[PDB]
């Protein structure tokens, strides 16, 4: 009779202070995959995590907002030499980073009443990503 | 085919003698292999040496240093110990005394068994014929 | 023991592979004059049970490296490597120099002469890595 | 008189007289069109005999395989000439530029396919004068097709198997049969433009050596002032005029011919690479503080940009060594740091050593911008002797 | 057209054409006369019009196919609508929906359904490639769903070579058409799942997984003659379809051709460079007259031919002097030989590398592995002869060194004698060649009518080695009692049975599951006879069962996927025995977990 | 670049027919 979050007392920090030190943009898909299923693991626990990440969630929003054609979604491994090495993690990236703002959007005072219009600026994401082929991702 | 291959050189076996000087100028100077001549006739030619061969129990090697025997291993505790006196009420008695009994008998091994056991690799395998020439002749 | 796990040892080599996310070299790949820089092997993982060799004089520990071409390479830790190690690794640098003349010329390239130097890499100036196969022997 | 003494000797038969058989057959139908095809078995049968020939040798290779790999060589060759015949005994009706091509690409093939360099000169010279005979063959029989055209089509490139045998020998330091086959060049005498650039340049290489030979390459290229097809060949020839007037003692002169050797094209490296040298040579006779040295690592950095995927590495540690003087006149820095050109980043690995220690040895901050174009183009070669020779330096302080 | 009560009337015809195929079986496989009223059924529904015939055989496909799995010859009911019909694409296209569907199960069922969903797959394939110019746009829809989904239900699956197999037959029907350009977007994830699945059989399955493997990945359709950049995923096969399949020979010599005839020799040398030694040695194999094949024979001397000095411009002197390892050393006994005044000394040890290899091989008579085997236990049970003497108080003996663990501070007599040294090669050379013969003694046991003896024996080498651990027990003691002694005195150096360290682990990791049934019986021997010798509480400190643990934990470290499968068997085992007490899986839980989440990660 | 032209397609044989030779008294 032990919950989660007093499981995670001493090692949270372990957990948390490389993903929050790394800024998400430099790091290979299937990392990038990781962290954010980790938030997003940390977000649906009872009451736990919720101290200015923001940076963290614009940044994501920002990432999966534009286009995937040899642009910015990558570092070092572009993307118009290798099809379905990729594209797959990809796809993987945009539906975790959709989860993600999604589980942080269903929070109150957490998304909803910062900086005013913020919500919006993620459903305007939430309605551009419906145009995407792939039927996982719709 | 097996059994009359091995009918064959039981045969041949037989008529020669028992000594290996007359095995070994039988297969130098007197046996003609001008019939066996694509064939590794040195196969044969092991199968006669090896007939000049005693069947014996000890057969053991000596350039090895074995894995860890009891005997001396149980006589290195040097002072400080109580020597049990004659408990022999277990399971553990009499089970270290069928497997006394049961070495005993599977680690004697003849000469027999090794020779004939690899006889049968020579019709298998060319390169046990030429390990077991090398190995033989000089000797 | 001959051989020591790496994971007990250091688990952070062990563990490798999955945490690094971009391709590390192979050490002492830039010392061979190889005129590119494409086709130098790249470490997949470091194998696990390293060796622990002991010598005439000293001991050390030799690591394997699997490389992204299916190659093992071995290394040997120096950990007390001895502060005269620069002049060593320029006399290797000097006379791996001369490795290029001795291809040109035709009566070396003949007979198939190069100088045959070790790949040392220094880590940190206490401890060296050099390369060392087994069935590498002293007289 | 070469078949009787063929099947003569043709029992008890070994690759080579198969191989000479199989040659009287190939040239039966070369000059006799409508052959016999029987060429096609012989190399058959001569494959067969080298593969067991092949198997009576042990089986990790042997020097002795090597003559047999020259004998597959040989038998694929003697079959594309096969089909170079056989191409060349349907254009009677004079159809060149349609199977023209066909010959072009064969020619191609075997220009490209010639032995390693430091192979035996018996390979070399068997491979040439049966590439001479398969080339005589197509040079007949162009012949009677030549003034009905009205270059041409007359191709005589012997003297590419000439040229490239002549450089070979000169590797194989057998400078007698490198001049003796600088003759066989005039069976036609129009000046090409690539029989005339290496004709002449394997000319004035070999009057390098043997001192007492040196002005037999000075009056053969003094003399020579019409271009050979080309404004690259004077250059060399003006730079070779240079080595041969710099070999003997002259001070001056040779700097005024290294300069209009130079001055010409600012493209051949080896003349500002022999500059370099004939600087450095001016300098052995002095202390090197004295400003001269400005003009040879000018002449070097200059010698190490355009001559790249070579061995520039004796240029670098050239730099390195006379970069190392003590002069108080800053010339010796304006000379590397005015240099316009794109330095070798990839070769100055090599010294990667030499530079780190250069940073402590003073007057040397020029070693800093190869080493700032080493960190940020190759990084993993530089980071291992960074952080070695830095805990090395920090804990001396 | 029909109207709706001619179409049920042509559904049941069908229907009862395909039923009255029972009165014609045996009481591609079919009698005459089945053959010929397949003929007839299949040329009526030719003239009927194409849209309800594809719902005639939509609706009756399920039902003709679990006919087909009674009645193997309707399957020349489906070949004859699709080899020569005017609505072949039509059937090929939902028979390919159909066989779309039933994939997901194709490896999970038995051998007579496996073979009849096979030879519907070659069906369909064949039937594109006798009309290319008619509709082989039906097949490039699921074709790379097709390749995908075998790669990934060969996974889960209980008997994964037949998606290979299925890889196999659809590049072996294809190759000279237009549609591989859809295919080169899955090139690169295929060569390395067959790369990947190539080289990490190191103990391969030894039938032809590996030759299929290779098959695979050479001899990929490309539409460029080169076939791709994804070139150096080529060369590690080439080098085994050259060297030890003599059927993929013919094969992979074509692929050196197009890699030698167009590729400009200077993009192409680098990256033949980490395998020339290879390639050389294993073309200069194929250089044999005429009793061998001249077709496979004058392709290599082609190729040579075509590389001027390139063919030997990259060998360097031989870098692979054998050193006499384990199955080439010599074990010698002393021989009474009749003609003789004293014994000989000769080796025992000539044929033991070529009984090894008769004991592998299944091709081999039973009598010549029966005396393989009797060959290879003679020299093993001879290597443990000089140890298989007990003295006279031999249980004595071992109740007080077992009950001598428990004490403190044992008194070392100290004595000042040298010992002599190892000899690190001979002792290296005879400890790899008993670990060699006990895991032949292993292997053994998947054969039948060699198992009895085998497990006979089997079981007293384990509890000799059990009996003989002890004694390592005790001489562990000599690391303590003392912090740093020097001045004792120990037995000089033997083969110290930790090597039964080596074999179970290796038992457990063998690609024959009956044989790591065997290694867990092994395990569950070792661990009742180390409970019985020492008792419950210390065999779980001092005997096999921890120090075997710990070989488990170090399974799940190692670089394939065999030896973790054999570390999660001996973990659970051992998890299995040892529930009873709680401080052995508490004191070593935080390795096994590390172990168990490193099967996960690494895999 | 990365592609040469054609090489000569050498046709080999299907069908050849050579002896092997006897053995002689070198």
């Amino acid at each position: 009779g032990i919950p989660i979050v007093k499981l995670m007392d001493h090692s949270k920090q372990f957990l948390l202070s490389p993903i929050f030190a790394k800024p998400l943009r430099a790091l290979p898909f299937t990392m990038q995959i990781g962290n954010v299923d980790a938030i997003t693991f940390c977000l649906s626990l009872p009451n736990t995590f919720l101290t200015f990440n923001e940076e963290l969630f614009r940044l994501l929003q920002e990432s999966i907002v534009l286009a995937d054609a040899e642009d910015e979604s990558l570092s070092t491994n572009i993307q118009k030499t290798t099809e379905y090495s990729t594209s797959e993690q990809l796809v993987q990236l945009r539906i975790a980073c959709i989860k993600l703002l999604a589980i942080a959007l269903k929070n109150e005072e957490f998304a909803t009443a910062q900086q005013g219009n913020i919500r919006i600026r993620i459903l305007a994401v939430f309605f551009k990503t419906m145009l995407k082929t792939s039927p996982e991702i719709i | 085919d097996i059994g009359i291959r091995k009918r064959f050189m039981t045969i041949l076996d037989n008529s020669l003698e028992r000594d290996i000087k007359e095995r070994l100028y039988y297969v130098i100077r007197d046996q003609n292999w001008e019939f066996i001549a694509d064939y590794p006739w040195l196969n044969q030619a092991l199968q006669l040496l090896y007939g000049s061969f005693n069947r014996e129990k000890e057969l053991s090697l000596k350039n090895i240093y074995c894995l860890s025997p009891p005997s001396i291993l149980q006589e290195y505790l040097p002072e400080n110990a109580e020597m049990v006196t004659e408990v022999n009420d277990l399971e553990l008695s009499n089970f270290v005394k069928g497997h006394i009994a049961s070495m005993q008998g599977l680690c004697r091994i003849i000469s027999s068994d090794f020779i004939d056991s690899l006889i049968e690799i020579f019709y298998q395998d060319p390169k046990a014929i030429h390990r077991a020439w090398v190995t033989l002749f000089p000797q | 023991s001959k051989k020591e796990n790496l994971e007990v040892l250091c688990p952070h080599l062990s563990n490798f592979h999955h945490q690094k996310f971009e391709d590390i070299e192979i050490p002492g790949q830039y010392l061979l004059n190889k005129d590119n820089n494409v086709h130098f092997i790249k470490i997949a993982r470091f194998l696990p049970t390293v060796d622990f060799v002991r010598g005439t004089h000293s001991s050390y520990r030799r690591l394997m490296i699997r490389g992204h071409d299916g190659s093992v390479h071995s290394f040997a830790v120096q950990y007390p490597a001895v502060r005269h190690s620069r002049r060593e690794e320029r006399m290797f640098q000097l006379y791996r120099l001369f490795n290029k003349s001795l291809s040109k010329n035709v009566e070396t390239r003949r007979r198939s002469i190069q100088f045959n130097l070790p790949i040392a890499i220094p880590l940190s100036p206490q401890v060296r890595i050099m390369n060392d196969s087994v069935s590498f022997t002293t007289l | 008189a070469l078949e009787q003494s063929v099947k003569s000797v043709m029992d008890v038969p070994t690759p080579r007289r198969q191989m000479f058989k199989t040659f009287l057959a190939l040239q039966n139908f070369a000059e006799s069109r409508k052959g016999d095809q029987e060429v096609r078995k012989l190399c058959d049968e001569g494959i067969q005999l080298s593969l067991i020939k092949w198997v009576s040798l042990p089986i990790r290779y042997t020097p002795a395989h090597k003559w047999l790999l020259h004998g597959f060589q040989q038998y694929m060759e003697f079959l594309e000439a096969t089909q170079i015949y056989a191409n060349l005994h349907t254009t009677t009706v004079q159809n060149l530029d349609s199977k023209a091509q066909e010959i072009k690409r064969i020619l191609q093939a075997w220009r490209d396919r010639l032995p390693n360099t430091w192979d035996d000169v018996n390979m070399w010279n068997d491979l040439v004068t049966w590439r001479q005979h398969a080339f005589q063959v197509i040079n007949n029989a162009y012949l009677p097709l030549i003034p009905a055209l009205q270059a041409y089509r007359g191709y005589h490139e012997i003297a590419w198997v000439i040229n490239r045998f002549a450089h070979v020998a000169r590797k194989h330091n057998m400078p007698d049969v490198c001049i003796s086959q600088l003759a066989r060049i005039y069976t036609l005498p129009n000046i090409e433009i690539q029989e005339a650039f290496l004709k002449l340049r394997e000319q004035a290489k070999c009057h390098y050596q043997n001192m007492n030979e040196l002005t037999t390459g000075l009056d053969v290229i003094s003399n020579t002032n019409l271009v050979y097809f080309g404004t690259v060949q004077k250059a060399e020839f003006f730079t070779l005029k240079g080595m041969f007037l710099s070999k003997l003692r002259a001070y001056e002169e040779a700097n005024q011919a290294f300069a209009t050797a130079v001055q010409i094209d600012l493209n051949l490296a080896k003349a500002w690479a022999q500059w370099g040298f004939f600087n450095d040579r001016r300098l052995s006779e002095e202390p090197n503080n004295i400003s001269f040295a400005s003009n040879a690592i000018s002449c070097y950095l200059q010698a190490a940009g355009l001559y790249k995927n070579s061995k520039i590495r004796e240029l670098l540690c050239r730099i390195l060594w006379l970069i190392s003087i003590d002069d108080a006149s800053g010339m010796l820095t304006n000379a590397f740091d005015s240099f316009r050109g794109e330095i070798p980043v990839w070769y100055w690995i090599t010294f990667i050593p030499q530079l780190l220690t250069s940073l402590s040895h003073k007057e040397a901050n020029m070693v800093r911008h190869i080493l700032i174009r080493i960190a940020k183009s190759y990084p993993q070669a530089l980071h291992f002797q960074l952080r070695t020779t830095k805990e090395d330096f920090a804990v001396i302080q | 057209v029909f109207s709706y009560e001619e179409v049920i009337v042509f559904k049941d015809l069908f229907h009862e054409c395909i039923i009255g195929l029972k009165f014609f079986k045996d009481h591609v496989s079919a009698t005459k006369d089945a053959r010929e009223l397949m003929d007839y059924l299949a040329f009526m529904f030719m003239q009927m019009d194409n849209a309800t015939f594809n719902e005639i055989i939509e609706q009756e496909l399920p039902f003709v196919y679990e006919r087909m799995l009674e009645d193997s010859g309707l399957l020349h009911v489906a070949q004859s609508f699709l080899t020569s019909e005017i609505t072949s694409p039509n059937f090929a296209g939902i028979l390919l929906r159909f066989l779309k569907g039933k994939l997901k199960d194709l490896g999970n069922v038995d051998f007579n359904t496996s073979n009849v969903l096979i030879r519907l797959f070659k069906l369909s394939f064949m039937s594109v490639n006798l009309f290319p110019n008619i509709n082989e746009v039906v097949l490039l829809p699921h074709l790379n769903d097709l390749i995908l989904n075998s790669l990934k239900y060969s996974t889960t699956a209980e008997e994964p070579l037949v998606y290979f197999y299925l890889i196999r037959t659809l590049f072996r029907s294809i190759g000279g058409g237009r549609f591989e350009n859809l295919y080169r977007s899955i090139k690169p994830i295929l060569q390395v799942l067959l790369q990947s699945l190539n080289q990490m059989i190191l103990t391969a399955r030894l039938p032809h997984e590996r030759e299929l493997y290779v098959e695979l990945c050479i001899t990929v359709p490309v539409r460029l003659s080169v076939l791709a950049p994804y070139l150096p995923f080529l060369m590690k096969p080439l080098v085994f379809a050259l060297q030890q399949y003599p059927d993929l020979v013919s094969q992979g010599l074509r692929t050196l051709e197009l890699c030698i005839d167009n590729l400009t020799a200077e993009y192409f040398d680098p990256i033949i460079e980490p395998v020339i030694d290879d390639v050389s040695k294993a073309l200069f194999n194929l250089l044999q007259p005429q009793p061998f094949n001249h077709a496979i024979s004058h392709n290599v001397v082609r190729i040579l031919g075509k590389l001027g000095g390139r063919n030997r411009q990259f060998l360097k002197p031989p870098t692979d002097l054998t050193e006499k390892t384990e199955l080439d050393i010599d074990a010698i006994a002393d021989f009474k030989i009749n003609g003789m005044p004293e014994d000989v000394p000769l080796s025992v040890t000539p044929g033991i590398q070529s009984a090894l290899n008769i004991l592998q091989s299944y091709k081999s008579d039973i009598h010549y592995r029966k005396s393989a085997y009797k060959y290879l236990t003679c020299v093993l049970l001879l290597m443990t002869k000089s140890s298989a003497e007990f003295p006279t108080n031999y249980t004595e003996l071992l109740k007080t060194a077992v009950n001598s663990i428990k004490l403190e501070r044992i008194g070392i007599e100290k004595n000042f004698d040298l010992e002599p040294t190892v000899n690190k090669r001979d002792y290296s050379n005879q400890e790899n060649l008993f670990l060699r013969l006990l895991e032949s003694v292993f292997y053994a046991t998947s054969i039948k009518e060699l198992k009895d003896d085998a497990m006979d024996l089997l079981n007293n080498l384990l509890d000799h080695f059990c009996l003989l651990q002890v004694n390592t027990t005790l001489l562990n003691k000599r690391n303590y009692n003392g912090t740093f002694n020097i001045d004792l005195k120990n037995p000089n150096f033997m083969l110290d049975s930790s090597l039964i360290l080596d074999a179970i682990p290796f038992a457990l990791s063998y690609y024959i599951p009956e044989v790591r049934e065997v290694g867990v019986l092994a395990y569950k021997r070792i661990y009742e006879k180390s409970c019985l010798i020492y008792g419950e509480e210390l065999a779980l400190s001092h005997s096999f069962i921890p120090e075997l643990a710990k070989q488990f934990i170090h399974l799940c470290y190692d670089e394939t996927y065999y030896n973790k499968r054999g570390g999660v068997l001996g973990i659970k085992v051992l998890i299995d025995n040892v529930k009873s007490s709680s401080v052995f899986l508490k004191k070593y839980q935080y390795n096994l977990a590390n172990g168990l989440l490193f099967v996960l990660k690494d895999t | 670049a990365i592609f040469k032209q054609t090489e000569p397609a050498i046709p080999i044989s299907e069908n050849i027919s050579t002896k092997t030779p006897a053995p002689v008294a070198y």
